[PDB]
């Protein structure tokens, strides 16, 4: 079934304006939508077919008092994406009360789409995390997707925010987000400002820009996390099958990402397997242990290598995990497009369910209880005070996390057979 | 020289026993007198007689036999004995 | 097994700094860590394996009041070490208590490089004696080292200072870092400023500036060492092979250099073992006598001739010895690489132990107990005086070289058979 991305926020809708961008170049995609007449693919899930060829994406661009949004429709791309489906604070609070009146327009925009294609699988939101605006506008959106539509599945392409800690309150977005991520996503793909930033300052010298650049690391992994999908295969072509195996355990949701070619600007696939295994290319910043991992090669990969190349980096061990889950790496392959450059023709990207992601998480629960002692920003705006007088939502939010927080840990140890 | 048995058929031996030393002293860092002893002069002595009874063979006329010799006569340690 | 090398103090970090380089060149290794294009050796040992072809040596760079450590950091070589492990007075005393107080991050940094191998043999030490910081520090981190790795075994790249005998506390500095080197250190291969600033002398007219030009000594002498490892070969093919030979009783466990073609910049194997045992090749400054000697040649060496060259240098006689251990010299040979200059085609190194470097040992312990008396420079700073209020580490210091000084004349005596 197609994939509708409800792509939010400014810096959402940053990312969501690149990532269909990435996909009208390396797709036989224009401007205009049209094909390209130059141009084997499965452009069904992510571009709906127009009479005349206009394969337009599914994307759906929601925006709040909107001045700097008015860049992406002064673009020679907003042609491509007409699906005229555009309406019209930095609290978290404040976020989620502007959603709550204009719910049932956006939902109906929704629903328009879902009635338009044949079917709907899943809805892949390119949120952002104590994103002013793009959080509680998130999380709201999140809790009415599941009650309303239960059967699809949904990802959260999260770009958690790690920029070495401008929002005072940014620990108290964040808090309050993850509780319904955690509740309301059946999936999450956590990235991290930081992690990106330092990747930034090694591959280049950009440091000042930092957010324009970086925009084109989350794209590159993210067209690569469905490329799959996106190109005909013998196996996963379905959404699902790919989720399960990432995802073992319905709490522990969240994925961690990375590219082997750190610089991708021969290469035997035993060696593409161990770069995925080095810190160095990993893009996220007591025992620990990975839950089970995943990796998707490009490319005209050699296939005797697998064999070799797989039996290889178990004698490596570059990876240690030996979680509740069974854990074996699992190998996939795919095809580098037709229309973009061969250099690095080979280049992989690894998806994995670790443990480690679980400090980031703390790290934030341990400002927010800081900052929650202080109570130094309880905003105690008339918005933040009305719409939570008693704050315990954020108490109610906090146990949650520290279950989370816990429940990751309890997976490290030898029994997660006994509840976690 | 695996070719003439009489030096291959002792020279074997020079290693195997070393191994049973190798053996008694891989067994305990703890000082052992249980009859390590008895045996371990026997084989100090054991291998006395026949390291130096290879060195009087030693001692074609190949470059190569006869001039190992000199590394041990550096010392003239077994002849010397 | 992997070799680590923990390079520490300003004069320390400057040989480690030259020796990784030296095998950068040598090997096919950029100065960005990558496999050279232009390129039949052991790498394994010395240099990890990253998966893009980045040889990052395992160099453990230890920095106290960093000046030369910034330095370092601006070089071309910069990316060639990244294990991003780099953690920040003239005394004894001064160097060692600042060592207690990060003793556990600096260890940390020792243990995921040890974890990070997939094995670790010795820890290779480019320490300074009587090095302000560098010694106090290094005496500290060489007792720790043993007693977690208590089958592990230590090496020292003793740049013994021998400038005319500027550091007032010379050689109490000195006195105490032997003490801790002579029960804490499996082995120590020892060098002289003054033998080296006498061969600068005789092969250059360079006087002035003989730190500079000295360190491209010590690293001739350095990679040479070390070269029948990082080459594979017949024998001696792991350095506890080789250690054992040269070294045959715990106490004596000094070793002097010295190269033939000084001047490296045919020769048949006969020749190039003359030269060696004179004493101008050597690189060092009653009866005495070696206990045993090792050589190791690299180049068009014909091997028919070698076992004669071993009974022609037999009838010369040139090195005289007599001593308590039965060990006679033996003949060996390395591979010279490509790439590189192969000018001097054959040119050679030796290792020995020889009861002469016990008059150094002598000198320093003579300037000290001069100094002892007098008192003079007891420093009586409050770190020395609070470190050491009895001042009788140095006298505990004092008997264990003598005990050495002793030992060592003993060597030379016929009867080492009974207690030394
Ligand atoms: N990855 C990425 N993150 C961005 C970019 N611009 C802003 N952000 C993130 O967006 C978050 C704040 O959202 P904000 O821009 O305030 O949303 P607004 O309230 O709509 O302005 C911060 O955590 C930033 O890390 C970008 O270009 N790339
Ligand atoms: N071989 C060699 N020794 C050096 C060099 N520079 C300094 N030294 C030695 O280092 C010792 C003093 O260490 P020092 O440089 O004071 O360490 P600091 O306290 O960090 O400055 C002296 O004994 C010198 O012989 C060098 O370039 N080569």
């Amino acid at each position: 079934r197609e994939i509708i991305t409800l792509q939010l926020g400014q810096c959402g809708n940053q990312i969501g304006f690149e990532f269909w961008k990435q996909l009208c170049a390396e797709h036989g995609i224009s401007p205009e939508g049209i094909v390209e007449e130059f141009a084997t693919d499965r452009k069904d899930v992510f571009f709906y077919q127009a009479d005349d060829e206009h394969y337009i994406p599914r994307a759906v661009l929601l925006d709040l008092e909107p001045r700097v949004i008015h860049s992406i429709l002064n673009s020679p791309y907003a042609k491509l994406y007409n699906p005229e489906n555009i309406y019209l604070g930095n609290n978290w609070a404040s976020g989620f009360s502007q959603g709550e009146k204009i719910h049932e327009d956006i939902f109906d925009i929704i629903d328009r789409e879902a009635d338009g294609s044949d079917s709907l699988e899943g809805f892949v939101l390119c949120h952002s995390i104590a994103g002013g605006t793009g959080s509680g506008l998130g999380s709201y959106l999140l809790e009415r997707l599941n009650d309303r539509y239960p059967k699809k599945l949904v990802q959260t392409y999260s770009v958690f925010p790690n920029q070495d800690e401008d929002v005072v309150v940014q620990p108290y977005n964040s808090l309050l987000t993850l509780k319904r991520l955690t509740q309301n996503a059946d999936c999450v793909v956590v990235l991290d400002n930081t992690a990106l930033n330092r990747i930034a300052t090694d591959r280049l010298h950009i440091q000042n820009p930092s957010f324009s650049q970086i925009n084109q690391l989350v794209s590159t992994i993210m067209s690569a996390s469905t490329t799959t999908l996106r190109y005909p295969g013998y196996m996963n072509n379905d959404l699902i099958g790919l989720i399960a195996s990432l995802i073992p355990t319905p709490r522990l949701h969240f994925l961690m990402t990375g590219y082997t070619p750190l610089t991708t600007d021969k290469t035997t696939v035993l060696d593409v397997m161990r770069r995925l295994l080095q810190p160095k290319n990993v893009m996220v910043s007591t025992n620990h242990c990975y839950i089970a991992i995943l990796n998707i090669i490009q490319g005209e990969v050699d296939p005797t290598q697998v064999h070799k190349s797989l039996q290889r980096i178990r004698e490596r061990k570059l990876a240690n995990f030996i979680p509740w889950g069974p854990a074996s790496i699992q190998v996939a392959l795919s095809r580098k497009s037709p229309y973009l450059p061969s250099a690095h023709r080979v280049s992989g990207l690894m998806m994995a369910n670790h443990t480690s992601i679980s400090s980031l998480f703390e790290r934030t629960c341990r400002q927010y209880d800081k900052l929650r002692k202080r109570e130094a920003f309880l905003e105690q705006f008339r918005k933040e005070d009305m719409f939570k007088d008693n704050f315990d939502e954020m108490d109610t939010s906090r146990e949650i996390v520290q279950q989370l927080i816990d429940e990751y840990h309890a997976a490290t140890r030898p029994d997660y057979i006994s509840w976690g | 020289f695996i070719l003439l048995k009489p030096v291959f058929h002792c020279l074997n031996e020079i290693l195997d026993l070393c191994h049973s030393f190798c053996s008694l002293v891989s067994q305990n860092l703890g000082p052992l007198d249980e009859r390590g002893a008895a045996q371990l002069s026997i084989l100090v002595k054991g291998f006395s007689r026949q390291s130096s009874l290879l060195f009087k063979i030693l001692s074609h006329q190949i470059n190569s036999d006869l001039a190992q010799l000199l590394l041990r006569l550096d010392y003239n340690k077994y002849y010397t004995q």
